[PDB]
């Protein structure tokens, strides 16, 4: 039901969800106030300022953020970047550094055609020198 | 903006100012006259009359304009896509396309599956290169000529060049190795296995073997 | 353009604008400002200016009021782009054959940032000439 | 040649950008008031922002913009929109032909033609949801009767949901992962 | 595609099937075979989730089906723009192949018909092999002899008698009629062949093809797939045209028998000889070319790998173009020798790299730049070009 209300359907497509949650909340609260009030004396001021609040919410969520000043690139200066080392940093840096078998794959022999695995996706994959000579003859990788 | 607001103090003829580096009259008028004698949009207009229809906007309305507020949020999404593209990574060592096989893979991990459930209860490689197979042949020549009496000498080179050559040439060097070996039965068993015949040759193999 | 990009009024604004900035990299341009070729370079150097602000800087120079630097730097051209670092002309090597200035338009923002970054590298390394990462042989060579 | 030589010695990306700087000059000449530079900046932001919103196919309506400025902006993004659509196509045809194309021009054409293709697609979605499904219950009756009659004629046992314990399960998972 | 035949084997086996049909090439009594090729346009884009979902409830546990359609309904995002796909299939999904092929089976059942598709599939207990029938009678029963579907593309081989052709032409010219003989206009025969090879236009055969295609289009609903004449290629083998023209998986196939062979000239290099199973001799021959679309795709990939994409390095360009041309020569193989226009695009495109490698070294034009640098195994340091 409430999703078919004008209070929601008047605002754009992006805000219907937030207006639905906030709207259902304010409807529950409003019905609770109406349940607390006597039949004789009732005031609409609470649902009025709540409707104003929902209007503010919808207009704020509708208005996007203002553009930021374009972030400038850092000054292109070279730095030693220190060194570090260590189990902690050798693990975290270890995921990035090319492993020894990747280096051996980057090494390709001069005379002989390098060992090349042709994947079902593509044939372009060479193994380079990653496999030993004997290993390359047996083909067990 | 400071130097822009300072204005030029008359002029410095700037060519010499910072030391920049470069990496009759009636006649002239006459020839100019000779050069002379011999030498002889719409949507923007819509923008202009719309510009004229602008006139209804008072300066107090001009002082207030809803600046910026980009509705595409390409600032955020640009920041997120940037965060995603900053770094990349190195591929692990399991992506070297050896792949093993779906046999060791499946029968390997299905027993792990059954373990977890019970707890809850040549490949694609290119052909062997000739020079490499030459290194194979030399190395195995050495390991064979080391001790001819070693059965595993002719068995290791037997299977090992048997994969490379696949042919009766390797099978023949295996056979000669059986001539050197014979007192060991293993070279005769692997010998028979590396020969393919139902009766003719293999029964003779068994005869000599026993 | 003509909003973010400061437009240098006369040869004194050009000279002083070049001399003032030691830290940043002074990028001066010269163009008839009514021409399509220099107009594209302007509307590029607006966003490029916003990106390279922290290190490089952009300045609009038409040849209308300023005839001075034409005799000096040999400028006629549809457009030209001049570079200066420590009040010194920064020579930029493209495949055009003109190492001094670049008369050609580039269509890639990240590229323009790349060549400004490059001439900034050679600039700090004090080298007079820096090799541009790209070629621009067959592109324009006007 | 020689004449101009002794004389001097002895002394479309064009179209669309011209459409933009043209409107920036028009708005630039609209009101010569105070702080006109800041206003030119913010109005430029509304100009490029509006063009990006049209590229995203989104209503650009701003509650605080004056009517004639909104009108001139919509006019711009409409003309720029037309040269954008026509250019994204004509250049595409030049690429299919292979005559003359610029290395990042083919990329920007990929982007633009992409955005108009997504625009056409979600437009089709909006229209289909607008007028309902194209399929009539009569056609659906006939064709569905054909498929059902086929599966009955072939006596096809339906595929069950994968059991809690399936025989080939682990191998199927292996095939997917590989 | 099945799990057995690669698309080339589908082409060859297909031609062998057309040749293995019973007396398909005999026009003596007025028999006319009409091979209708057409792609089903927009299909996967116009697939509907309600109908599709019920058709899946036929196959699978409705949980799986509701998962499938629920996955085909999501929010599709590109840069700074977002929508939902309510209408049409999302191809990037993995099961989208099964859904695609099955909805294609719906359209197949509409095309063929219940009884005729039952005749092609044969008994459910002993399903027949592709293009294999239990009896020549059921082979000769319905006008459709052979039928197959490759993705959107559908291939329907018809065999008509004189009375049949006259009937369908009289019907479609009864609803159609256009006395100005405009039926030759808008008809698109495959234009990549040499004249006489391309099928001739004769009002009886043209009206025959357009009549059959009109029966098919009228047979399949519009809200399901859009079957368009300009997207359809209709070949007509009859007393007039001794050429069977069809494009399967990129191959341009013309088929001519020994009977009518004297009508045109043999193409020598790059041919197939179609052998009948019963006679155990060579009944026909199929001459091949590469389709203009595949040619535009190769030239496409060359211009995109060179003129569109610069910078990078040398060995990567030689390796990428190399694996491209290897892929193409392995997929087309023999047809490359037959097709003249592509053999020029090879030399032109292969020259574009040498220019791209030269102009990467220096601005000047090398007068003679030795081929030994381009053609040399990558192990020796050469570009490894082939």
């Amino acid at each position: 039901y409430l999703f078919a209300s004008d209070m929601i359907q008047k605002f754009p497509v992006s805000v219907h969800k937030q207006m639905l949650r906030m709207l259902c909340a304010k409807v529950s609260l409003a019905a609770r106030v109406d349940a607390g009030q006597k039949n004789g004396d009732r005031n609409t001021v609470l649902a009025h300022k709540w409707k104003a609040e929902l209007s503010k919410k919808a207009r704020k969520l509708s208005e996007a953020p203002s553009i930021s000043e374009t972030k400038a690139l850092p000054i292109p200066e070279d730095q030693p970047k220190k060194k570090r080392a260590g189990r902690k940093f050798r693990k975290y840096k270890e995921k990035f550094r090319l492993s020894h078998v990747r280096q051996l794959q980057n090494r390709m022999e001069f005379g002989k055609q390098e060992q090349t695995v042709l994947d079902s996706y593509g044939e372009e994959v060479g193994l380079g020198m990653s496999n030993t000579s004997l290993q390359q003859a047996v083909g067990a990788t | 903006p400071s130097f822009l607001d300072q204005e030029p103090p008359a002029g410095y003829v700037p060519g010499i100012g910072r030391g920049a580096t470069g990496f009759d009259d009636e006649a002239a008028n006459v020839f100019k006259t000779l050069e002379l004698k011999l030498a002889q949009s719409n949507v923007k207009r819509q923008f202009a009359d719309l510009k004229e229809s602008l006139a209804a906007v008072t300066e107090s309305e001009w002082m207030d304009i809803p600046d910026a507020t980009d509705f595409t949020r390409r600032n955020k999404r640009n920041r997120i896509q940037e965060q995603l593209n900053r770094k990349t990574y190195a591929a692990p060592d399991s992506l070297i396309p050896g792949n093993v096989d779906l046999n060791k893979l499946t029968e390997e991990r299905e027993k792990l599956l059954q373990s977890q459930i019970d707890e809850n209860l040549v490949n694609s490689l290119s052909d062997a290169t000739l020079e490499d197979l030459q290194k194979m042949r030399t190395i195995l020549k050495s390991y064979r000529k080391a001790d001819p009496t070693n059965p595993q000498g002719w068995i290791a080179s037997a299977r090992l060049e048997e994969k490379a050559r696949k042919f009766s040439v390797a099978k023949k060097i295996i056979e000669n190795g059986c001539q050197e070996c014979p007192r060991s039965s293993d070279i005769w068993l692997e010998n028979i296995r590396l020969h393919e015949s139902d009766v003719h040759y293999c029964k003779t193999l068994v005869a000599t073997a026993i | 353009a003509s909003v973010l990009l400061p437009q240098l009024r006369t040869g004194w604004h050009v000279d002083q604008a070049i001399v003032t900035e030691t830290k940043r990299l002074v990028v001066i341009r010269f163009g008839r400002k009514n021409d399509r070729q220099c107009m594209i370079m302007d509307e590029l150097l607006s966003s490029i200016a916003e990106r390279v602000r922290n290190f490089a800087v952009i300045y609009l120079c038409d040849i209308d009021e300023v005839s001075d630097f034409d005799e000096m730097y040999e400028l006629t051209d549809p457009m030209t782009v001049m570079f200066f670092y420590h009040n010194k002309h920064m020579m930029c090597d493209f495949g055009t054959g003109n190492n001094n200035k670049l008369n050609f338009i580039v269509d890639d923002k990240q590229e323009m940032i790349d060549i400004l970054e490059t001439i900034f590298r050679g600039a700090r390394k004090n080298k007079g000439l820096v090799v541009s990462p790209y070629d621009y042989n067959h592109k324009r060579v006007s | 040649y020689i004449g101009n030589l002794i004389t001097r010695q002895f002394e479309d990306a064009y179209y669309d950008l011209e459409l933009r700087n043209s409107v920036m000059d028009d708005i630039l000449e609209m009101m010569p008031e105070s702080i006109r530079q800041k206003k030119a900046r913010t109005i430029l932001q509304h100009l490029s922002e509006a063009w990006r919103c049209w590229k995203a196919n989104i209503p650009w309506d701003v509650p605080g913009m004056p009517a004639p400025i909104k009108k001139i902006i919509e006019r711009y993004i409409k003309s720029k929109a037309d040269a954008w659509v026509s250019a994204a196509h004509y250049n595409r045809e030049r690429i299919k032909r292979g005559a003359h194309v610029e290395k990042t021009m083919v990329k920007k054409n990929l982007g633009r033609l992409t955005r108009l293709w997504i625009k056409n697609e979600q437009e089709r979605q909006r229209q289909i949801q607008k007028n309902g499904p194209e399929i009539t219950p009569e056609e659906a009756t006939t064709i569905f009767s054909v498929m059902v009659e086929w599966l009955e004629s072939r006596s096809f046992s339906p595929i069950p949901f994968p059991p809690l314990t399936y025989k080939n399960d682990t191998k199927i998972l292996v095939l997917a992962l590989e | 595609p099945s799990d057995s035949e690669i698309p080339p084997l589908l082409v060859y086996k297909w031609t062998q099937g057309i040749n293995n049909l019973s007396e398909i090439w005999d026009v003596s009594r007025g028999q006319s075979a009409v091979l209708l090729e057409t792609t089903l346009g927009e299909m996967a884009e116009k697939i509907d989730f309600t109908l599709l979902n019920r058709l899946l409830r036929l196959i699978v546990d409705p949980n799986i089906a509701d998962y499938i359609t629920a996955k085909n309904n999501v929010v599709i995002n590109f840069k700074d723009m977002s929508h939902v796909n309510k209408y049409g299939l999302i191809r990037g999904l993995k099961f989208a192949s099964f859904i695609f092929q099955y909805y294609g089976l719906v359209i197949d059942l509409l095309l063929l018909g219940q009884e005729r598709a039952t005749d092609l599939a044969g008994p459910a207990n002993n399903p027949n092999e592709f293009m294999q029938f239990k009896s020549k009678e059921v082979e000769k029963a319905h006008p459709i002899r052979l039928y197959t579907r490759y993705l959107d593309r559908i291939y329907m081989l018809f065999h008509f008698e004189e009375d049949e052709g006259e009937e369908l032409t009289d019907e479609y010219l009864a609803e159609n009629p256009d006395p100005n003989f405009e039926n030759s206009i808008g008809y698109n025969n495959r234009k990549c062949w040499p004249k006489d090879s391309r099928m001739r236009l004769i009002r009886q055969d043209v009206n025959l093809g357009r009549a059959v295609f009109w029966e098919i289009q009228s047979r399949v609903p519009t809200s399901l797939t859009s079957i368009k004449w300009e997207n359809a290629f209709v070949s007509v083998y009859s007393k007039n045209n001794p050429n069977l023209l069809f494009s399967m998986c990129g191959f341009e196939v013309r088929i001519l028998p020994r009977q009518r062979m004297e009508e045109v000239v043999s193409n020598d290099e790059g041919v197939w000889d179609l052998v009948d199973e019963r006679t155990k001799q060579r009944t026909a021959k199929a001459y091949l070319k590469v389709s203009e679309e595949e040619i535009k795709k190769f030239d496409s990939r060359i211009r995109g790998i060179l003129m569109a994409s610069g910078s990078t390095t040398f060995t990567k360009v030689a390796a990428k173009w190399n694996t491209s041309l290897i892929s193409l020569f392995t997929y087309f193989r023999e047809a490359i020798v037959a097709t003249e226009p592509l053999l020029d695009i090879l030399v032109k495109g292969e020259t574009r790299i040498q220019n791209r490698v030269k102009l990467g070294l220096n601005s000047k034009m090398p007068t003679r730049f030795p081929p030994a640098v381009f053609y040399t195994p990558k192990e020796l340091g050469g570009l490894g070009m082939i």
